[PDB]
């Protein structure tokens, strides 16, 4: 098959994924239960990650790795819409492409509309680095509270927040850092230290003669019988030192592992017996069992969080929150440009692009008011989630917007009775929504040139 | 007999059909399906037809133009190799008559022998317009930006091929020479141009951060053999008395080491760069020294340092040679936590590198193919300065002069002429299909075009009406169009020249 | 499963009436049909089409008595009553998830449709009754739906000339069954001509009718008594007929029995008296009107007040075929009958002239049943959707979202139209809603144009009766398939 | 029964005319082959004629009907030439279904060879022009020649100018208002075995068909104003008396019937049944020739023409039983004619319209079938040739000659109709094409000569003389240049004008084809 034919029974299949993950959207999603072609079983509520990993017979769909490899690492907050938001500008083509229109002049369409849009961005644009470091360190509180974590973290998320930003502030002029945790306790029972999680054990270090350090040994080559054995463990005694480190007393350490051990202490790795020196000891508080706890008095590059849970699916779920908070953070510092997420930055697009149709009209007209309409059906994904209509509640927030240019009132993804993101402190970064609205036309230029499908043997 | 030829050539023209929307930049993509997963969505023929699997084993001619393409031409391939087998459709009713093909392959190698003479007439001279490699090259960059996905942004890419190439030795232009580094991820454009040799990824063990990215004025140092302790070293037959005698093996390995890397370290070369990776006993002795150290280095990153600063491959310490030891005017590591060497300050360097940065993996793998094509453009038209419009009209106006050879032979081979012509009105047949214009209004107005305006009809795509391309800045070498037809002269008599096949087991 | 056994013929129904949108309009294509009995019948309308079609599904079933009350009303365009049918079912598959009643969904239609004859009669234009300009304009206009108005150059004034002339200008009735359409082979199609009295399919003579049959004393030595009995009983009825001046003798049927005695014709060979047979019995209302003859059951009775009369009575021979021509008329009649011999080459050609000379027979009787004209090319058909979306937003309720579907089911018949020509379906038909701002009403669509021009200067004219018809029985239809939510198979 | 849907469902019927039309292609022109048919009784026939093929030829799908029709409507228009007629129509589908695939909607191919048809006839007026060259009788002896397509007994066409031409010279009659007439049929076509075809005489007058048997018919008669007596009658118990009742009378009966005919003056009788020895016993004494087993549609052809009407038995308005004189019929003169043992009836001199018949003489009946409709379909040809005395030239090279107006006036209309017409002329080359197939020669040898010589006074201006081509041309035989009219080969305007024009609206009913529906039968 060739042909418009053959494109719609390829291109088509995107609106089947796109109705998968579409309750999933924000805290009001569903848990759904995903089987792998091995057997393993993945149950969660964030639809990023529930069409990563998946068998499906359409390549239509093997795009979306690409997207999903992106966001989910570039951000991380929004995500689960993003295949949802992806497809918004697809859906308004499939009904172009059936009056006849080229697939270019939908392309272009919808790229030169997607920039006319981030002018009015621009006005609506806030700086939260211009503010002190309480009104700085605030807004990353409520930031992921209300939008990031939807499992079980919306009331408790101050504690995951909180332990966050403190790792920010330490290495503040997170690739360096390793972070995991083990499956017990609960939400505000989480502890935090300076260091690296070492869960070898061997008992209690007391204070060297110098100040806040154990002089830390690290060997790689093992003792190399009975004479040279006790010989060489007096030599590490020497300088002091109780705790050491070795492959082959703290054994069997990962290779990845061992050397954020050396970083945190600013170490050296001694490959020999005969390097063993003051000089090339690493620089930590001390090691004790609290999984061993490495504290570092003096502030360091690395800290890391330890997660803990009642279920062994909230560990995953909080940590894999924590990678991509770490990702939120990290652009709204280094881009002082921020705007008001939640509904309020899709909708303020919708409108831009809406009074810009009737400027140009031309044979774009309808191009540029189709995508306004592409933009309006992301917030009726969080309307029927929540309840509200999504025709009904967009006609009318849509004429409040029209009297006040503010546009920060809009859908509310948690639901509750206040509909303006200001009032919630509700930030997202600005290269966020670009990464994920802007971007997203990018993703459909591969999609709208789709013509014929070639399908080779075995 | 002429029966095969036929389910042969309906074999070919199959994958012709879906490879139509290709020549012009209003073509659309073609997807494909491979069995390993990973596969390329582009207009490119050389590279689907490489993954699609082939049946009759004529098939495989079509394999051997987009190699041929490259070859004797270099680009080309989303416009000239889809045409190669066109003859081939116009062809297909005289396989059922009684006409034999030996005077049709006569028929085509005649016609296209006599455009060759047509494409050198109207090719225009602008050295008359004392153009330099500014407004030259501008204007054919654009040409080449057809078949591309990147439309609207290409203008980025304009600049930037168009300086690369440029700052290349214009005496000698080839794809090897210069190198392009694919990174995945990021924006297109924040792509940039190195002045030096670069390394093919990147290098990420033990410390990374803590290297500082900015340096003076760095120096190149070669080395040989791999450096560690008790890993990677030559085994050798070493008598064991007793177990205290390995700690001699440690002190021998480690002198054997050492002692290299302290003559060596009289040049005070502040980047080390091995045929092999470095290990920790290295990274630790150069870490006193606080120089950087980069390991597996591939042999054509080698190449390009032979062309700056004259350096040799070091296995031993004796033949280390000052002339050996080069440097830079600056040097600074660039993306997701990945190093990349960058060497500045190299006049005497004949290769050049540039890197491509992109968030779709299979959108700048065509951007690869139009950097490769972009630079035959340019090499063709330094050497030899000639203007054709592009677009696949120029065969318009040449087929009006066609027909008048035709009216002179008086045989038969006067209808393989005509038939010739009639190949030439595929081009914009497929063009319509693709733009959704109407065939039959384009081609009524062609016919009358050669009749009043003649010169150049280029079919302007923009305003959808008919046009001239020549006043839109459209330029093409005419070395691509002269053998264009030499590709499809050879692809056409090697199909027509099999009556039968041969397949055992 | 009251609503998923009926949506299963639905989808049956759907499919069959999507077939047949490929016959309607000139540049439409219709299908070839192969009869139990091994002959070929190819028509463009569909009624053949659904004659021949046998369906298990009773929807399929019924779609044939419905067209078949369009078939004789029209016979060009019928199939839109079924597209329209398949459009209104589809689009009540969406309306019936709403949680609207199936019998609100259909009395919501009739509500529509009264609606729409209104505007029919606001959109109607002014004709006049009896008028060479105006009904060759109309006849030639609607026959589109075949391939016609090529060689209609001479039969475009026959239908228009003929049917004013059998009964009289005062509308009214007017019936088509006085013409006697008359299949000859020979000639071509631009051959045929009215012919100024009736003509036999099988000099001053004079035309009788007998309802018995010619033959000796036998109803359904001795070699000398056999030949004189059977000729003296021929004999006396040969003494009758001399009397009575009659020169041409019509027989009923013969092919059963006693057929006729070559006896008898030797004598009436000698009198110049005709003998026609196998004649059959609807022929007599032909013959009683047009040429006065009363039916004359047995030759005791035989007399010349129950013999018709003529003018002149002669044989015409048209390429071989023998045809009896009749020269004036005399008797006491209030609508005259005329007749029409069609001429042409080929049987297939001979059988499409007859349907779309039939046809073109209909539309004339369309506008003297009911007078009014209206645009052409599926025109009317946007003018009354567009009325019915305005009025669904005024009078609100749960008809609002179904008189929505229901107008938007009447843009199927003008996109069926661009469809068949190679036209955008969609682009189309959104460049016509503008189109149809601009026109304002009446202002019609051309085929050939494929865009709007106006109608009488382009010599485009439809009946209103044909469009006020197609509504009504389409509605009709409908209403059925939806109240009907289940079927049953017995005896 | 059930439906096929798809564009596949036309190509399914042209695959079908493909395959059907080669077989009838291999009888185009005298080069070719003829073919033999059986109708599965173990019986075959061997015939040229497409007519008969197309009769016998079995094709479930309804385009097998069309050339059925198309056949049978040349036999009236024509009546030869089923070659060079019938096989056009089946490349103008393969023509016309290739445009249409993609960018050509049906109704344009439609339209489109209909406005180039309807335009043709000028150019093809501008071609046709009156008989000339031609001395006396030459006109029709140049086209009894050109029989050598669609039938091959072209090769005797040389000895066949006399006996064919001159047949129809004789039937000429005038009726319908002043208009000169030539009744078809009216030429009898009799069957001998023995010598040669060249043996073939000319009657001029009809010949009717029986075999002389008793020797007491007379075997010479003479005499003006010969009366003949067409006659369909058939003349020759508990105890014996009733018997002798029967047969008495019954004989007595008979030989009164005869005296009727003899006392209204009947020269000749013609008796359908058989006669008796005792009646033929009374036409000796009266001097009148008996005749027996007569066919009764060989006598309805004599009313046609000498005037005697048939009579069932005799009957009066009376009781009695006679024979009256007016339905004798006026004869000049009757011959006996003894060929091979066969005596036959000669009538000439007939009274309303003067007819003839001709004698065939071969080996087999095979021999003598591809003699009969053969010569037949040649006169049909006559008939309508000197009913119009415009001409146009044989050979078939007049679909060559129009390519190149249709060329210019591709120019003229242009739009989406162009390409329908530029495929329009190119079927016409395909004509000439088949023609070198079965002659073992070269097509693109020929077609370029053909393209290149006859558009040269297109080409040309023609007020400037210089005409230094003759376009009028071609040549099957011997592939070199040479002209028919020194070879007297010429064409009657029925040949392509009421030929052609019915011929390519066959794809008129193919072109609407959507989809195909097949109710089972009973």
């Amino acid at each position: 098959q060739h042909g418009l034919e053959a494109k719609k029974s390829h291109i088509l299949a995107a609106r089947s994924v796109a109705s998968i993950i579409k309750t999933s959207l924000g805290p009001r999603g569903l848990d759904k239960i995903l089987i792998s072609p091995d057997g393993e079983i993945t149950i969660t509520n964030d639809g990023a990650t529930i069409l990563s990993q998946m068998e499906l017979d359409n390549e239509i769909a093997k795009l979306l790795v690409q997207l999903s490899k992106s966001q989910d690492d570039e951000i991380g907050d929004g995500t689960t819409g993003v295949v949802v938001l992806a497809s918004a500008l697809l859906d308004q083509a499939l009904e172009l492409i059936q009056k006849g229109i080229h697939p270019i002049k939908i392309a272009n369409g919808f790229d030169e509309a997607a920039k006319l849009a981030i002018s009015k961005l621009e006005e609506t644009c806030d700086d939260i680095s211009a503010s002190n470091d309480e009104l700085f360190r605030d807004f990353l509180l409520r930031a992921a509270k209300t939008s990031l974590g939807s499992k079980i973290v919306s009331k408790d998320h101050d504690r995951f927040a909180e332990m966050a930003v403190e790792a920010v502030i330490n290495v503040m002029d997170f690739d360096l850092i390793k972070m995991q945790g083990r499956v017990g306790g609960s939400i505000s029972d989480s502890k935090l230290i300076n260091g690296v999680i070492l869960d070898k054990d061997f008992k209690c270090v007391l204070p060297k003669e110098g100040s806040d350090g154990v002089k830390l040994a690290i060997l790689t080559c093992p003792f190399e019988e009975q004479d040279k054995f006790k010989e060489m463990i007096d030599d590490v005694k020497k300088a002091g030192a109780d705790v050491v480190i070795c492959q082959w007393a703290v054994r069997w350490v990962g290779g990845q592992e061992l050397e954020h051990i050396a970083i945190s202490t600013n170490g050296r790795i001694v490959p020999r017996f005969q390097d063993l020196s003051k000089d090339k000891l690493g620089t930590c508080s001390r090691i004790y069992e609290q999984m061993l706890i490495i504290e570092q008095s003096k502030e360091t590059k690395t800290v890391t969080c330890f997660v803990r849970g009642s279920n062994k699916m909230i560990v995953d779920e909080a940590e894999r929150a924590l990678h991509d908070s770490l990702c939120v953070v990290r652009n709204l510092v280094k881009d002082s440009r921020v705007v008001y997420g939640g509904g309020a930055a899709e909708v303020t697009m919708s409108l831009a692009v809406s009074e810009e149709a009737d400027k140009q009209r031309g044979i774009d007209q309808y191009a540029f008011r189709g995508f306004a309409q592409a933009l309006d059906t992301i917030p009726m994904t969080l309307a029927e989630n929540s309840g509200l209509d999504p025709i009904g509640t967009l006609s009318t927030l849509k004429s409040k917007q029209l009297k006040e240019k503010i546009s920060n009132i809009g859908v509310d993804c948690l639901g509750y009775g206040s509909n303006d993101m200001k009032e919630l402190f509700v930030v997202d970064p600005f290269i966020g929504k670009k990464q994920q609205i802007l971007l997203a036309t990018q993703l459909c230029r591969m999609i709208l040139k789709i013509d014929n499908v070639i399908i080779s043997g075995k | 007999g002429k029966g095969q030829i036929i389910s042969n050539i309906n074999a070919c023209v199959a994958v012709q059909e879906a490879l139509k929307p290709t020549l012009g930049p209003l073509g659309s993509d073609i997807l494909i399906v491979t069995s390993n997963q990973k596969t390329t969505i582009s207009n490119d023929g050389a590279t689907i037809l490489k993954l699609l699997d082939v049946v009759h084993p004529a098939a495989k001619t079509l394999v051997d133009i987009s190699r041929a393409q490259d070859a004797e031409v270099g680009d080309g391939t989303t416009s000239v190799t889809i045409l190669a087998g066109e003859l081939m459709k116009e062809a297909k009713p005289f396989l059922e008559e009684g006409i034999s093909s030996h005077l049709i392959m006569k028929g085509y190698r005649k016609a296209v022998s006599l455009a060759v003479e047509k494409i050198n007439e109207l090719a225009v001279d602008i050295t008359s317009e004392k153009s330099s490699g500014r407004e030259l090259l501008e204007r054919c960059a654009r040409t080449a930006m057809s078949s591309k996905l990147i439309h609207n942004n290409a203008d980025f890419f304009v600049k930037m091929c168009v300086d690369a190439v440029l700052s290349l030795d214009r005496n000698d232009l080839d794809d090897k020479l210069i190198g392009i580094k694919k990174i995945p991820g990021g924006a297109m454009e924040e792509s940039l141009f190195i002045n030096g040799v670069a390394f093919k990824k990147t290098f990420s063990y033990a410390g990374f951060e803590q290297q500082p990215k900015k340096f003076n004025n760095p120096k190149i140092l070669s080395l040989n053999v791999e450096l560690e302790l008790k890993a990677e070293k030559d085994n050798a037959e070493v008598r064991v008395e007793h177990v205290e005698d390995y700690q001699a093996i440690v002190d021998a390995e480690w002198q054997l080491i050492f002692e290299k890397l302290r003559q060596v370290e009289e040049t005070g070369a502040n980047i080390v760069l091995s045929k092999l990776p470095i290990g920790d006993l290295a990274t630790q002795f150069f870490a006193d020294r606080n120089i950087f150290c980069a390991g597996r280095v591939s042999a054509d990153d080698m190449n390009r340092v032979i062309q700056a600063v004259g350096g040799s491959i070091q296995s031993t310490t004796s033949d280390i040679k000052p002339e050996h030891l080069g440097t830079c005017a600056l040097f600074e590591e660039m993306i997701g936590s990945e190093r990349y060497n960058l060497f500045q300050g190299c006049p005497q360097a004949k290769t050049c590198t540039l890197l491509l940065r992109g968030g779709a993996e299979q959108v700048i793998a065509e951007v690869e193919r139009s950097l490769h094509d972009a630079i035959m453009i340019v090499k063709r038209a330094l050497q030899n300065k000639l203007i054709v419009a592009g677009g696949g009209a120029t065969e318009m106006e040449v087929s009006k002069c066609l027909r008048d050879y035709s009216k002179t032979i008086a045989g038969k081979q006067q209808m393989i002429i005509n038939a010739f012509a009639k190949a030439l009105e595929v081009i914009p047949r497929q063009l319509c299909e693709n733009a959704g214009f109407d065939a039959i209004e384009i081609l009524n107005k062609l016919r009358l075009a050669h009749s009043k305006g003649e010169k150049w009809y280029g079919v302007v795509f923009e305003t959808e009406n008919i046009g001239d391309n020549f006043a839109k800045f459209v330029w093409e070498p005419a070395l691509v169009k002269i053998n264009a037809l030499n590709s499809a002269t050879e692809a056409t008599n090697l199909i027509l020249s099999v009556d039968e096949t041969i397949t055992n087991k | 499963k009251p609503q998923e056994v009926r949506k299963a013929n639905i989808i049956a129904a759907r499919s069959v009436a999507d077939a047949i949108r490929t016959s309607l309009g000139p540049k439409g294509m219709d299908k070839m049909i192969k009869t139990s009995r091994g002959e070929i019948i190819i028509s463009n309308d569909g009624h053949t089409i659904l004659k021949q079609m046998a369906i298990l599904h009773p929807v399929a079933r019924m779609l044939v008595e419905v067209s078949a009350a369009q078939d004789s009303e029209a016979g060009d365009g019928t199939t839109s009553v079924v597209i329209l049918t398949g459009a209104l079912l589809g689009a009540a598959e969406r309306l019936l998830n709403k949680g609207i009643h199936p019998t609100i969904i259909a009395d919501s239609f009739q509500s529509a449709a009264k609606r729409s004859v209104d505007i029919l009669l606001e959109m109607c234009h002014k004709v006049s009754l009896s008028d060479r300009e105006q009904l060759v304009r109309a006849a030639s206009t609607s026959l589109s739906s075949k391939i016609v108005s090529q060689y209609s150059s001479f039969l475009a004034p026959l239908a228009v000339d003929s049917v004013l002339k059998i009964s009289d200008e005062n509308s009214k009735n007017v019936d088509l069954n006085d013409i006697r359409l008359v299949k000859k082979v020979g000639g071509t199609i631009d051959d045929t001509e009215m012919i100024d009295g009736v003509v036999l399919t099988q000099e001053k003579a004079k035309i009788g009718l007998i309802q018995f049959q010619i033959s000796p004393p036998k109803p359904d030595r001795q070699m000398d008594k056999i030949l004189k009995e059977e000729r003296a009983y021929l004999l006396n009825i040969c003494k009758k007929i001399k009397k009575a001046k009659c020169n041409v003798l019509l027989i009923q049927k013969s092919i059963l029995r006693d057929a006729v005695n070559d006896l008898a014709l030797h004598f009436l060979s000698k009198l110049n008296i005709m003998v026609v047979k196998d004649i059959e019995r609807e022929e007599i209302e032909f013959l009683s009107k047009g040429l006065g003859c009363k039916p004359i059951a047995d030759i005791e009775l035989f007399t010349e007040d129950r013999l018709g009369s003529a003018d002149l009575v002669e044989e015409i021979d048209s390429d071989g075929s023998k045809i009896v021509r009749v020269t004036g008329i005399r008797n006491n009649n209030a609508r005259p009958t005329v007749s029409v011999v069609i001429r042409g080459a080929n049987n297939m050609i001979i059988d499409e002239t007859e349907r779309s000379l039939h046809d073109a027979l209909c539309v004339i009787r369309c506008l003297v049943k009911e007078r009014g004209l209206i645009a052409g090319g599926g025109a009317p058909e946007i003018e009354i959707s567009r009325r019915l979306s305005k009025e669904a937003r005024s009078m609100e309720g749960v008809q609002a979202f179904i008189w929505q579907e229901f107008a938007s089911a009447l843009e199927v018949i003008p996109t069926t139209l661009a469809e068949n020509a190679g036209l955008n379906s969609i682009k189309v038909v959104t460049e016509l809603r503008s189109k149809h701002e601009n026109g304002e009403l009446n202002d019609g669509i051309s085929v050939r144009r494929s865009g709007t021009t106006n109608t009488y200067e382009e010599h485009i004219l439809q009946p209103v009766l044909v469009s006020t018809s197609a509504i009504t029985l389409a509605s009709e239809c409908v209403k059925s398939i939806l109240r009907i939510d289940d079927i049953a198979f017995s005896r | 029964g059930e439906k096929i849907s798809g564009d596949d469902i036309r190509n399914q019927n042209v695959l079908a005319t493909m395959a059907v039309a080669n077989v009838v292609k291999s009888s185009l022109g005298p080069v070719g082959l003829d073919k033999m048919l059986v109708d599965d009784i173990g019986d075959f026939t061997v015939t040229n004629d497409g007519a008969t093929i197309l009769s016998l030829l079995d094709v479930q799908h309804p385009a097998g009907k069309i050339l059925v029709e198309l056949a049978q409507q040349q036999d009236r228009e024509i009546g030869d030439g089923t070659t060079s007629v019938v096989i056009i129509a089946s490349e103008l589908l393969k023509r016309a279904n290739e445009l249409v695939k993609n960018k050509i909607h049906p109704t344009t191919i439609i339209t489109g060879f209909r406005v180039a048809l309807r335009e043709a006839i000028r150019f093809i007026n501008e071609v046709l022009s009156t008989s000339v060259d031609t001395l006396g009788k030459e006109t029709l002896i140049n086209i009894a020649k050109t029989s050598m397509s669609s039938k091959i007994i072209g090769a005797d066409s040389d000895f066949f100018s006399n006996m064919v031409v001159d047949a129809l010279l004789a039937v000429k009659t005038q009726n319908s208002k002043g208009e000169i007439k030539y009744p078809v049929k009216a030429v009898n076509v009799l069957k001998a075995h023995g010598k040669s075809a060249t043996e073939s005489l000319l009657v001029p007058g009809y010949a009717l068909n029986c075999t002389v048997a008793s020797q007491a018919m007379p075997k010479r008669i003479a005499g003006g104003n010969v009366k003949i007596a067409c006659l369909d009658l058939n003349l020759q118990i508990d105890d014996p008396e009733q018997l002798e009742q029967i047969r008495k009378r019954e004989a007595g009966i008979v030989l009164e019937r005869v005296k009727k005919i003899i006392d209204a003056g009947a020269q000749v009788v013609l008796t359908t049944k058989g006669i008796d020895d005792l009646c033929l016993k009374e036409f000796v004494e009266a001097k009148i020739m008996g005749v027996r087993r007569c066919k009764k549609e060989d006598l309805r052809r004599i009313a046609r023409a000498t005037g005697a009407t048939l009579v069932s038995s005799m009957s009066n308005l009376e009781g009695e039983e006679t024979f009256e004189s007016s339905y004798l019929g006026l004869c000049d003169e009757v011959v006996q004619a003894k060929f091979s043992d066969d005596e036959c009836i000669l009538i000439k001199g007939t009274s309303k319209h003067s007819s003839s018949s001709i004698i065939l003489r071969g080996a087999n009946d095979y021999s003598l079938d591809e003699m009969e409709r053969s010569l037949h379909d040649s006169l049909s040809v006559v008939k309508r040739t000197l009913e119009s005395g415009n001409v146009v030239p044989g050979g078939g090279c007049v679909e060559a000659a129009l390519n190149i107006y249709l060329d210019n006036f591709a120019t003229t209309v242009g739009s989406r109709e162009q390409l329908a017409i530029a495929e329009f002329a190119a079927a016409l080359l395909i004509i000439p094409k088949t023609l070198a197939v079965n002659a073992a020669k070269d097509s693109s040898e020929l077609v370029a000569k053909l393209r290149s010589y006859h558009a040269a006074s297109q080409m040309a201006k023609p007020e400037d003389v210089k005409r230094r081509s003759y376009r009028n041309g071609l040549d099957l035989i011997r592939g070199k240049i040479v002209d028919e009219i020194h070879a007297g080969v010429l064409e009657p305007t029925i040949s392509k004008v009421k030929s052609l024009k019915s011929a390519l609206e066959a794809c008129v009913a193919i072109l609407r084809i959507d989809t195909m529906i097949t109710v089972d039968p009973e």
